[PDB]
Protein backbone atom coordinates (compact mmCIF):
# COMPACT_ATOMS: atom_id res chain seq x y z
CA UNK A 1 0.00 0.00 0.00
CA UNK A 2 2.81 2.48 1.26
CA UNK A 3 4.76 1.79 -2.28
CA UNK A 4 1.81 2.23 -4.41
CA UNK A 5 0.85 5.67 -2.93
CA UNK A 6 4.79 6.26 -3.65
CA UNK A 7 4.14 5.73 -6.71
CA UNK A 8 1.28 7.50 -7.82
CA UNK A 9 2.83 10.43 -6.28
CA UNK A 10 5.43 10.33 -8.65
CA UNK A 11 3.43 9.57 -11.70
CA UNK A 12 1.51 12.14 -10.63
CA UNK A 13 5.04 14.33 -10.55
CA UNK A 14 5.99 13.38 -13.99
CA UNK A 15 2.78 14.73 -15.34
CA UNK A 16 4.06 18.11 -13.74
CA UNK A 17 7.43 18.24 -15.12
CA UNK A 18 5.36 17.33 -18.57
CA UNK A 19 2.38 19.39 -17.73
CA UNK A 20 3.96 22.99 -19.30
CA UNK A 21 6.97 23.05 -20.92
CA UNK A 22 4.48 21.72 -23.69
CA UNK A 23 3.50 18.53 -24.43
CA UNK A 24 -0.06 18.65 -23.74
CA UNK A 25 -1.08 15.59 -25.29
CA UNK A 26 1.36 13.60 -23.31
CA UNK A 27 0.11 15.12 -20.40
CA UNK A 28 -3.83 13.74 -21.01
CA UNK A 29 -2.51 10.02 -21.35
CA UNK A 30 -0.64 10.32 -18.31
CA UNK A 31 -3.36 11.58 -16.04
CA UNK A 32 -5.35 9.08 -17.43
CA UNK A 33 -3.22 6.14 -16.94
CA UNK A 34 -3.44 7.31 -13.40
CA UNK A 35 -6.99 5.72 -13.55
CA UNK A 36 -8.02 8.15 -10.70
CA UNK A 37 -10.03 10.42 -13.13
CA UNK A 38 -13.12 9.65 -15.13
CA UNK A 39 -12.03 9.54 -19.18
CA UNK A 40 -14.75 7.85 -20.58
CA UNK A 41 -18.34 8.00 -19.56
CA UNK A 42 -20.29 9.29 -16.90
CA UNK A 43 -18.68 6.83 -14.64
CA UNK A 44 -17.64 10.25 -12.98
CA UNK A 45 -19.97 9.41 -9.98
CA UNK A 46 -18.34 5.74 -9.71
CA UNK A 47 -15.47 8.34 -9.25
CA UNK A 48 -16.84 9.48 -6.53
CA UNK A 49 -17.78 5.88 -5.35
CA UNK A 50 -14.07 5.56 -5.28
CA UNK A 51 -12.90 9.24 -3.76
CA UNK A 52 -13.66 8.52 -0.28
CA UNK A 53 -12.08 5.35 0.19
CA UNK A 54 -8.67 7.13 -1.18
CA UNK A 55 -5.82 7.55 0.96
CA UNK A 56 -5.56 10.75 2.37
CA UNK A 57 -1.94 11.62 0.82
CA UNK A 58 -3.80 11.70 -2.83
CA UNK A 59 -7.51 13.05 -1.66
CA UNK A 60 -5.72 15.82 -0.85
CA UNK A 61 -3.92 16.13 -4.64
CA UNK A 62 -7.02 15.53 -6.94
CA UNK A 63 -7.37 19.30 -7.17
CA UNK A 64 -4.75 19.94 -9.12
CA UNK A 65 -5.20 16.72 -11.15
CA UNK A 66 -8.28 18.34 -12.21
CA UNK A 67 -7.80 21.52 -14.03
CA UNK A 68 -4.57 20.04 -14.92
CA UNK A 69 -6.89 18.23 -17.13
CA UNK A 70 -8.84 21.03 -17.80
CA UNK A 71 -5.98 23.01 -19.16
CA UNK A 72 -4.54 20.53 -21.41
CA UNK A 73 -7.51 20.15 -22.58
CA UNK A 74 -8.51 23.91 -23.27
CA UNK A 75 -4.99 24.58 -24.93
CA UNK A 76 -5.23 21.22 -27.26
CA UNK A 77 -8.71 21.99 -28.34
CA UNK A 78 -7.73 25.30 -29.39
CA UNK A 79 -10.12 25.67 -31.66
CA UNK A 80 -8.52 24.70 -35.10
CA UNK A 81 -8.48 26.71 -38.26
CA UNK A 82 -9.22 25.00 -41.23
CA UNK A 83 -9.84 15.60 -43.14
CA UNK A 84 -10.55 13.64 -39.47
CA UNK A 85 -10.81 15.79 -36.04
CA UNK A 86 -12.30 14.05 -32.84
CA UNK A 87 -12.32 17.18 -31.15
CA UNK A 88 -15.53 15.62 -29.50
CA UNK A 89 -13.12 13.40 -27.41
CA UNK A 90 -10.55 15.44 -25.31
CA UNK A 91 -14.90 17.06 -24.98
CA UNK A 92 -16.04 14.29 -23.26
CA UNK A 93 -12.99 14.13 -20.92
CA UNK A 94 -13.88 17.73 -20.00
CA UNK A 95 -17.23 16.64 -19.09
CA UNK A 96 -17.21 14.05 -17.08
CA UNK A 97 -14.41 15.72 -15.32
CA UNK A 98 -16.54 18.65 -14.68
CA UNK A 99 -19.40 16.40 -13.30
CA UNK A 100 -16.86 14.95 -10.75
CA UNK A 101 -16.05 18.33 -10.33
CA UNK A 102 -19.45 19.31 -9.36
CA UNK A 103 -20.31 16.21 -7.06
CA UNK A 104 -17.12 17.10 -4.80
CA UNK A 105 -16.51 20.60 -4.59
CA UNK A 106 -17.55 20.39 -0.90
CA UNK A 107 -14.85 17.64 -0.39
CA UNK A 108 -12.37 20.06 -2.44
CA UNK A 109 -10.61 22.81 -1.15
CA UNK A 110 -13.21 25.24 -2.97
CA UNK A 111 -11.98 26.27 -6.63
CA UNK A 112 -14.46 25.31 -9.39
CA UNK A 113 -12.92 28.00 -11.04
CA UNK A 114 -12.48 25.15 -13.18
CA UNK A 115 -14.85 26.76 -15.01
CA UNK A 116 -13.06 29.90 -15.79
CA UNK A 117 -10.33 27.73 -17.85
CA UNK A 118 -13.67 25.47 -19.08
CA UNK A 119 -15.35 28.04 -21.06
CA UNK A 120 -14.09 30.99 -23.25
CA UNK B 1 -15.66 21.20 12.21
CA UNK B 2 -16.73 24.43 13.94
CA UNK B 3 -16.64 26.03 11.01
CA UNK B 4 -19.96 27.20 11.03
CA UNK B 5 -19.26 29.12 14.32
CA UNK B 6 -15.67 30.68 12.99
CA UNK B 7 -18.48 33.15 11.02
CA UNK B 8 -20.56 33.84 14.39
CA UNK B 9 -16.70 34.48 15.60
CA UNK B 10 -16.50 37.09 12.47
CA UNK B 11 -19.56 38.81 13.43
CA UNK B 12 -18.86 39.43 17.17
CA UNK B 13 -15.40 40.93 16.47
CA UNK B 14 -17.15 43.08 13.91
CA UNK B 15 -19.64 44.49 16.52
CA UNK B 16 -17.09 45.14 19.15
CA UNK B 17 -14.64 47.27 16.85
CA UNK B 18 -18.23 49.45 15.62
CA UNK B 19 -18.96 49.38 19.58
CA UNK B 20 -21.79 49.76 18.68
CA UNK B 21 -24.40 48.42 21.18
CA UNK B 22 -25.29 50.96 23.83
CA UNK B 23 -25.54 48.20 26.56
CA UNK B 24 -22.24 46.91 27.86
CA UNK B 25 -24.57 44.20 28.34
CA UNK B 26 -24.50 43.90 24.69
CA UNK B 27 -20.57 43.57 24.69
CA UNK B 28 -20.44 41.53 27.40
CA UNK B 29 -22.50 38.72 25.03
CA UNK B 30 -20.03 39.64 22.43
CA UNK B 31 -17.15 38.79 24.88
CA UNK B 32 -18.58 35.50 26.18
CA UNK B 33 -19.14 34.29 22.01
CA UNK B 34 -15.56 34.75 21.40
CA UNK B 35 -14.03 33.32 24.54
CA UNK B 36 -15.89 30.00 23.83
CA UNK B 37 -15.12 30.01 20.65
CA UNK B 38 -11.22 30.78 21.47
CA UNK B 39 -11.18 28.02 23.77
CA UNK B 40 -13.26 25.84 21.77
CA UNK B 41 -10.67 25.60 18.74
CA UNK B 42 -7.63 24.06 21.05
CA UNK B 43 -9.17 21.57 22.95
CA UNK B 44 -7.07 21.33 25.74
CA UNK B 45 -3.62 19.93 24.29
CA UNK B 46 -0.03 21.46 25.13
CA UNK B 47 3.47 21.45 23.13
CA UNK B 48 3.73 18.21 23.00
CA UNK B 49 0.69 17.90 20.52
CA UNK B 50 2.08 20.83 18.24
CA UNK B 51 5.69 18.84 18.27
CA UNK B 52 4.01 15.79 16.70
CA UNK B 53 2.29 17.56 14.11
CA UNK B 54 5.59 19.59 13.24
CA UNK B 55 6.90 16.33 12.61
CA UNK B 56 3.99 14.64 10.68
CA UNK B 57 4.47 17.37 8.02
CA UNK B 58 8.09 16.16 8.59
CA UNK B 59 8.26 16.43 6.42
CA UNK B 60 5.09 15.27 4.38
CA UNK B 61 6.23 12.14 3.89
CA UNK B 62 3.19 11.53 3.19
CA UNK B 63 -0.14 12.94 3.72
CA UNK B 64 0.21 15.18 6.82
CA UNK B 65 -2.52 16.63 9.05
CA UNK B 66 -2.06 20.11 10.22
CA UNK B 67 -5.70 20.78 10.91
CA UNK B 68 -5.55 22.38 14.13
CA UNK B 69 -2.73 24.44 13.44
CA UNK B 70 -4.21 25.73 10.27
CA UNK B 71 -7.47 26.98 12.01
CA UNK B 72 -5.56 28.62 14.82
CA UNK B 73 -3.77 30.91 11.70
CA UNK B 74 -7.21 31.76 10.30
CA UNK B 75 -8.26 33.10 13.44
CA UNK B 76 -5.10 35.17 14.35
CA UNK B 77 -5.69 36.63 10.72
CA UNK B 78 -8.97 37.58 11.14
CA UNK B 79 -8.87 38.54 14.78
CA UNK B 80 -5.38 41.00 13.81
CA UNK B 81 -7.90 43.42 11.53
CA UNK B 82 -9.96 43.62 13.63
CA UNK B 83 -7.60 43.95 16.16
CA UNK B 84 -6.37 46.76 16.40
CA UNK B 85 -9.31 48.28 16.20
CA UNK B 86 -10.94 46.40 18.76
CA UNK B 87 -8.11 46.41 21.31
CA UNK B 88 -8.51 49.68 21.84
CA UNK B 89 -12.41 49.43 22.44
CA UNK B 90 -12.13 46.42 24.62
CA UNK B 91 -9.50 47.74 26.88
CA UNK B 92 -11.21 51.22 27.67
CA UNK B 93 -14.56 49.71 27.51
CA UNK B 94 -12.81 47.52 30.18
CA UNK B 95 -12.52 49.79 32.74
CA UNK B 96 -15.63 51.13 33.19
CA UNK B 97 -18.35 49.78 32.62
CA UNK B 98 -19.06 47.22 32.89
CA UNK B 99 -17.20 45.76 36.42
CA UNK B 100 -19.49 43.73 35.27
CA UNK B 101 -19.59 43.18 31.81
CA UNK B 102 -15.60 42.36 33.23
CA UNK B 103 -15.94 39.42 34.19
CA UNK B 104 -16.92 38.53 30.61
CA UNK B 105 -14.11 40.83 28.92
CA UNK B 106 -11.25 40.11 30.93
CA UNK B 107 -11.86 36.58 30.22
CA UNK B 108 -12.06 37.06 26.57
CA UNK B 109 -8.53 39.12 26.64
CA UNK B 110 -6.97 35.71 28.25
CA UNK B 111 -8.01 33.22 25.95
CA UNK B 112 -7.79 35.25 22.99
CA UNK B 113 -4.05 35.64 25.23
CA UNK B 114 -2.72 32.40 24.32
CA UNK B 115 -3.19 32.67 20.84
CA UNK B 116 -2.73 34.92 19.67
CA UNK B 117 0.36 35.13 22.04
CA UNK B 118 2.45 35.60 20.37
Amino acid sequence: FVDSTFYLLLDLITFFDEYHSGHIDRAFDIIERLKLVPLNQESVEERVAAFRNFSDEIRHNLSEVLLATMNILFTQFKRLKGIEDRDSQLRSQARTLITFAGMIPYRTSGDTNARLVQME
Amino acid sequence: GDSSLYIILKKLLDFILKTGGGFQRVRTHLYGSLLYYLQIAQRPDEPDTLEAAKKTMWERLTAPEDVFSKLQRENIAIIESYGAALMEVVCRDACDGHEIGRMLALALLDRIVSVDKQ
